[PDB]
């Protein structure tokens, strides 16, 4: 679903 | 304090490929990255300029098609408290087999061993230690896949700790999986 993540580099949504 | 990681290979410009993504350099920002590790098959002195303009220290393994056959076959970076072993992987037959690349974990003696050659990202821990393949950067086509997404990785270490983050363009958009792992 809406599922995202922060990461280093940006925000991004999560692959699966 | 953390050390970041940029782990990435088998681009394959100019033949296979012409650039990286246009998202994926969008992120790449100068100055961010620490280190880079790349498992080889640039396979040119451009992708290699590329890379030493995003990082102070740029480590590249020899993969079956770089045209610098200077390249080292394999490495070991020591990054924090983590030993990291670097080969292209074409080496190993049957490619990306498990039992090879333990014996290999063991005879570099590393915490976390990267490989590539098979176009296709793994992030995972096995019996203590922690395997990464990135992936290829591009998208690369190979003989094998039917499917290459471009994909690359970056670690986060943290004392004895590191955080892997896999980006893939799926569709043509970035999405991202995270994976810790921690030193037994």
């Amino acid at each position: 679903x809406t599922t995202i993540y922060w990461t280093p580099l940006g925000t991004f949504p999560r692959i699966r | 304090d953390r050390m970041l990681v940029l782990v990435l290979g088998d681009l394959h410009i100019p033949h296979r490929c012409n650039s990286l993504p246009a998202k994926f350099k969008k992120l790449l920002v100068p100055g961010k990255i620490q280190h880079i590790l790349c498992t080889g098959n640039l396979c040119t002195k451009e992708s290699y300029d590329y890379l030493k303009t995003l990082a102070g220290d740029v480590h590249i393994v020899r993969g079956d098609f770089d045209e610098n056959l200077n390249y080292p076959e394999q490495k070991v970076v020591t990054v924090g408290q983590f030993k990291i072993g670097l080969i292209h992987g074409h080496q190993v037959i049957p490619w990306g087999d498990m039992a090879s690349l333990a014996l290999l974990q063991r005879q570099f003696d590393v915490d976390i061993l990267i490989s590539g050659h098979t176009h296709k990202f793994e992030a995972f821990e096995h019996e203590n230690k922690f395997y990464i393949n990135p992936g290829s950067a591009t998208g690369a086509y190979n003989a094998l896949e039917t499917n290459i997404i471009p994909s690359f990785v970056l670690m986060d270490i943290q004392a004895s700790t590191v955080v892997t983050y896999v980006y893939q363009l799926i569709g043509d958009d970035v999405k991202v999986e995270r994976i810790e792992y921690k030193k037994p």
